């Protein structure tokens, strides 16, 4: 299983590397060649869920046999027996074993520094470029710093 | 378990159907 | 599985490959070689749902067979048996495994900038050059920014 | 199953290339060539639905055995017992693995812009030219864009 | 299936061709070579559908056995079991796979513009070229437009 | 088994390895060569986790068969029996065995010291660059220090 | 078995090895050659733990069936049965054979001594170079001593 565990962190540096190739395919013209330095971190679950959910409707009832005594006298006796039948769904999923669980960017522009509306601009053409996931937990990170 | 078992006897209800 | 894995990691990067090919078709006529830049994020499920729904039809009952016995006196006696068929629903489906789940695009069109009207123009292409789905989550960025 | 997937990634593809035919055997007679630009994006869902339905008719029995009993004194006694016989229906419906479940086009046209009767024009003969169905979700852009 | 999925496609395909070829062959005595343009989208299902019917009779019901007790005394005894025969009409019925389910023509005529008394002549002369069923949903477009 | 165990060391060392590079490739261009150093410590565990979860929904019963007797005189009797159905979730899940369970990165830059300013967009950088988990533990240091 | 146990002392020491490796790839840029000495002893528990846990959660139970006698006269009884539905987790765990229990770390500088702060800034590049954790019960010493 440990061989089994090597391929899974070659495929968690391959999808990496595939990122890297999109950010460099999308910087390299807008930057410039040697502007700027980018990493990504991908972290990916290699867990085997596999879920059966049997969910029925209690609001819907439909009435399939009925019973209904009702004497009186006073007295008052009111019997009753109901067979009932519901709608019932079965669903069994099998996830996939390798999904990416958290997405980490971080590109760094070379200054001559860079303003705040081209860093958001940026920031907003990487997203979509990497297809950055908030809900997912995924962190963007768009610096300006002084390369030597 | 049970209830994949019985999600096959419905399966199964629907192809006799 | 592992291959598996990887096949689907294929699939994904060619998708992604498809839809690249189609933005350039719509956009190196539009806009020409050279001033503009897109890339193209895909994420797709590779569950295995399998759900049985057995839906029945409460407002709509058929009596099949009927007992009713109503004595007087004072003394009220009213016993009552019914039996009852219902409309019957048994729907089996089983999704398929990969499915786009999420798609983000993100277009950069170079400056000499663009005028608002022309930046939704070309939303407005891309939007079914792509097949945009607001409702499934995916996003769509349209940017103009500064090629170096 | 992998490989299963990428011929439907084929049919998909296949389709959206048929429809590009028909939509330039449309546009370049009307507009000419190199005048107008379109794509169309086509998702189809390749699921496996099996249905099977069993109704009745609650409006319409038919009495098949009948006992009455209705006895006075006072005392009233009124027992009843019934069989009844309804129409029913057994329909087993199999639908087609892939459907078209929703379609995106979108054309661009090139600049001397066109005037809307025009533009209205065009979207009418392709409502028509693609299958153009708003029930099922699908979109259609006509737009009128300068080309460089 | 996947094979039977792409021989569905050149059914569907097959099916526009035909139309098309009669489209032309009654439109080109009318209005000439290359003074006119059509496109035809048809949309076939191909689901599977086998139903059973079981209908009866209950307004003419035959009385096969009957038993009537009535006595007097005051007390006024009423007893009777009655069975029937009903008339039983049982339908098995297994639709064909491919039809039509929907149908879009739409016709262009080259300007120099039509009158509209013409133009829904055409109309009435590709109802029936066609085949045209509004209750269908088939829908039938023929404008004027300027051809380039 | 003391060979699996190997293998595992071989494994922390060769991700500890990959971060190193990483941490290289982000820095050598930023800082230069020389002028920094980094060295990552990486702990995995390698347990064997296989979890069974059987949830229910207390709150959304559907009653599948009742009987109420309910009886005055005073006396007043109320006997009651109800059987439910519940929805019912049953995932079984088996984690992957070597996980990430705390990294710890540290990097020191040669003086001439840094501002804090340029340490905490280094430290922006390297979070993304490795992937900068706190929730799980992981620490991240960056100093500025003499080199000798 | 004493066979393992040699192999265990070997693992131990390979594992010293490696942060001595790391501690000297750290510390001869900063501090030079010769100009410093470190030891590290590393304890590795070899236990065979397997553990399995039934948890249950007490306090949302689902009621599957239930009986409720409530009778009044005065004399009042009130009878009750009830079952329940917990929610069930069965988690079956199995740990690693080999995992540091405790580390000990201690660094000696040359004098010409060294000042506190840049004695506390090796201690923070020592720590995340090896990987600190005190949770665990790790110690880590870094004093200046006269190097004879």
């Amino acid at each position: 299983a440990s061989a089994a565990r090597r391929k899974e962190q070659e495929l968690e540096r391959s999808q990496e590397q595939a990122l890297r190739e999109k950010i460099d395919s999308v910087l390299l013209p807008i930057l410039g060649y040697g502007n700027y330095t980018a990493q990504v971190d991908i972290q990916m679950d290699f867990s085997a869920v596999e879920q059966t959910r049997k969910r029925f409707d209690p609001n819907t009832p439909a009435t399939r046999s009925e019973y209904a005594l009702e004497d009186y006298n006073g007295s008052v006796r009111k019997e009753s027996t109901r067979n009932f039948e519901l709608d019932t769904t079965i669903s069994h999923e099998r996830k996939q074993t390798g999904t990416v669980a958290r997405q980490t960017v971080s590109v760094a522009i070379k200054d001559r520094p860079m303003s705040e509306s081209e860093i958001n601009a940026i920031r907003q053409v990487l997203i979509g470029t990497v297809g950055f996931d908030q809900g997912r937990g995924d962190l963007l990170n768009v610096l300006s710093v002084k390369f030597a | 378990v049970d209830g994949i078992q019985a999600e096959m006897r419905a399966m199964m209800v629907e192809a006799t159907n």
